[PDB]
Protein backbone atom coordinates (compact mmCIF):
# COMPACT_ATOMS: atom_id res chain seq x y z
CA UNK A 1 0.00 0.00 0.00
CA UNK A 2 0.94 3.56 0.32
CA UNK A 3 0.57 6.31 3.58
CA UNK A 4 1.77 8.91 5.00
CA UNK A 5 3.56 10.65 7.98
CA UNK A 6 0.40 11.66 10.19
CA UNK A 7 -0.84 14.38 7.76
CA UNK A 8 -4.25 12.65 5.45
CA UNK A 9 -4.43 9.70 7.67
CA UNK A 10 -7.91 8.43 9.30
CA UNK A 11 -7.34 8.16 12.87
CA UNK A 12 -9.28 8.06 16.56
CA UNK A 13 -8.42 11.22 18.47
CA UNK A 14 -9.04 12.46 22.04
CA UNK A 15 -11.91 15.64 22.41
CA UNK A 16 -9.37 18.02 23.96
CA UNK A 17 -12.37 19.15 25.83
CA UNK A 18 -11.82 16.25 28.35
CA UNK A 19 -14.06 14.34 26.26
CA UNK A 20 -14.15 10.73 24.37
CA UNK A 21 -12.34 9.68 21.59
CA UNK A 22 -13.48 10.12 18.28
CA UNK A 23 -12.55 9.63 14.24
CA UNK A 24 -10.80 12.18 12.60
CA UNK A 25 -8.87 13.31 9.94
CA UNK A 26 -5.13 14.35 10.90
CA UNK A 27 -5.33 18.00 9.12
CA UNK A 28 -1.85 19.15 10.17
CA UNK A 29 1.38 18.73 12.63
CA UNK A 30 0.31 21.81 14.33
CA UNK A 31 3.89 21.98 16.28
CA UNK A 32 5.08 20.31 19.75
CA UNK A 33 3.20 17.34 19.35
CA UNK A 34 -0.22 18.62 18.35
CA UNK A 35 -1.59 17.75 15.58
CA UNK A 36 -5.15 19.34 14.32
CA UNK A 37 -8.03 16.75 13.64
CA UNK A 38 -10.79 17.33 11.17
CA UNK A 39 -12.97 15.20 12.88
CA UNK A 40 -15.55 12.93 11.29
CA UNK A 41 -18.47 15.45 12.09
CA UNK A 42 -16.79 18.10 11.16
CA UNK A 43 -15.33 19.50 14.26
CA UNK A 44 -11.60 21.02 13.81
CA UNK A 45 -9.60 20.99 16.74
CA UNK A 46 -5.67 20.60 17.72
CA UNK A 47 -5.04 17.28 19.66
CA UNK A 48 -1.63 16.40 21.30
CA UNK A 49 0.01 13.35 19.93
CA UNK A 50 -0.07 11.36 23.44
CA UNK A 51 -4.06 11.92 22.56
CA UNK A 52 -4.22 10.30 19.09
CA UNK A 53 -4.44 6.94 18.52
CA UNK A 54 -3.56 6.09 14.70
CA UNK A 55 -3.61 2.35 13.92
CA UNK A 56 -7.17 2.36 16.08
CA UNK A 57 -9.88 -0.10 14.15
CA UNK A 58 -12.09 -0.85 17.41
CA UNK A 59 -10.53 -4.63 18.21
CA UNK A 60 -13.67 -7.10 18.74
CA UNK A 61 -14.54 -7.72 22.12
CA UNK A 62 -13.89 -3.90 22.89
CA UNK A 63 -15.87 -2.01 24.70
CA UNK A 64 -17.33 1.08 23.80
CA UNK A 65 -20.15 3.77 23.07
CA UNK A 66 -22.29 4.28 20.71
CA UNK A 67 -24.07 7.09 19.45
CA UNK A 68 -27.32 6.85 16.79
CA UNK A 69 -27.95 9.89 14.66
CA UNK A 70 -30.92 10.77 16.11
CA UNK A 71 -28.25 11.16 18.41
CA UNK A 72 -29.10 8.61 21.65
CA UNK A 73 -25.97 7.34 23.82
CA UNK A 74 -25.38 4.17 24.85
CA UNK A 75 -22.25 1.84 25.49
CA UNK A 76 -22.19 -2.15 24.17
CA UNK A 77 -19.17 -4.41 22.79
CA UNK A 78 -17.69 -4.63 19.45
CA UNK A 79 -18.41 -8.15 17.99
CA UNK A 80 -18.07 -7.72 14.51
CA UNK A 81 -17.33 -5.84 11.34
CA UNK A 82 -18.97 -4.30 8.11
CA UNK A 83 -17.65 -2.02 4.94
CA UNK A 84 -20.47 -0.17 2.82
CA UNK A 85 -20.06 2.75 0.65
CA UNK A 86 -15.87 3.03 1.63
CA UNK A 87 -16.91 3.68 5.35
CA UNK A 88 -15.90 1.16 8.11
CA UNK A 89 -18.59 -0.27 10.54
CA UNK A 90 -19.03 -1.83 13.46
CA UNK A 91 -21.82 -4.22 15.00
CA UNK A 92 -21.77 -3.35 18.02
CA UNK A 93 -23.61 -5.89 20.62
CA UNK A 94 -25.98 -4.47 23.38
CA UNK A 95 -28.15 -6.07 25.09
CA UNK A 96 -27.65 -9.27 23.71
CA UNK A 97 -28.17 -8.36 20.07
CA UNK A 98 -25.84 -6.31 17.27
CA UNK A 99 -26.82 -3.30 16.20
CA UNK A 100 -24.50 -1.54 13.37
CA UNK A 101 -22.72 1.42 14.06
CA UNK A 102 -20.09 3.77 11.98
CA UNK A 103 -16.19 4.38 13.10
CA UNK A 104 -17.25 8.21 14.19
CA UNK A 105 -20.47 6.79 16.05
CA UNK A 106 -18.49 4.33 17.95
CA UNK A 107 -16.71 6.08 20.24
CA UNK A 108 -13.90 5.08 22.30
CA UNK A 109 -15.33 6.22 26.49
CA UNK A 110 -11.64 7.21 27.42
CA UNK A 111 -10.64 4.42 29.98
CA UNK A 112 -11.32 2.34 26.87
CA UNK A 113 -8.98 4.77 24.47
CA UNK A 114 -6.76 4.50 27.35
CA UNK A 115 -6.31 1.20 26.93
CA UNK A 116 -5.14 1.68 23.58
CA UNK A 117 -3.23 5.18 23.76
CA UNK A 118 -0.16 2.29 25.64
CA UNK A 119 0.12 0.50 21.59
CA UNK A 120 -1.61 3.44 19.45
CA UNK A 121 -0.48 6.80 20.99
CA UNK A 122 1.11 9.09 18.19
CA UNK A 123 3.29 10.41 21.39
CA UNK B 1 -34.29 7.32 29.10
CA UNK B 2 -30.99 8.51 27.63
CA UNK B 3 -29.98 10.99 24.64
CA UNK B 4 -26.01 12.21 23.25
CA UNK B 5 -23.84 12.82 26.42
CA UNK B 6 -21.16 14.80 25.07
CA UNK B 7 -20.44 16.69 21.64
CA UNK B 8 -20.38 14.66 18.56
CA UNK B 9 -21.83 14.74 15.17
CA UNK B 10 -22.88 17.87 13.22
CA UNK B 11 -24.62 18.74 9.69
CA UNK B 12 -24.25 21.07 6.69
CA UNK B 13 -20.57 19.99 6.86
CA UNK B 14 -19.81 19.15 3.20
Amino acid sequence: GHMNSFVGLRVVAKWSSNGYFYSGKITRDVGAGKYKLLFDDGYECDVLGKDILLCDPIPLDTEVTALSEDEYFSAGVVKGHRKESGELYYSIEKEGQRKWYKRMAVILSLEQGNRLREQYGLG
Amino acid sequence: GAKRHRKVLRDNIQ
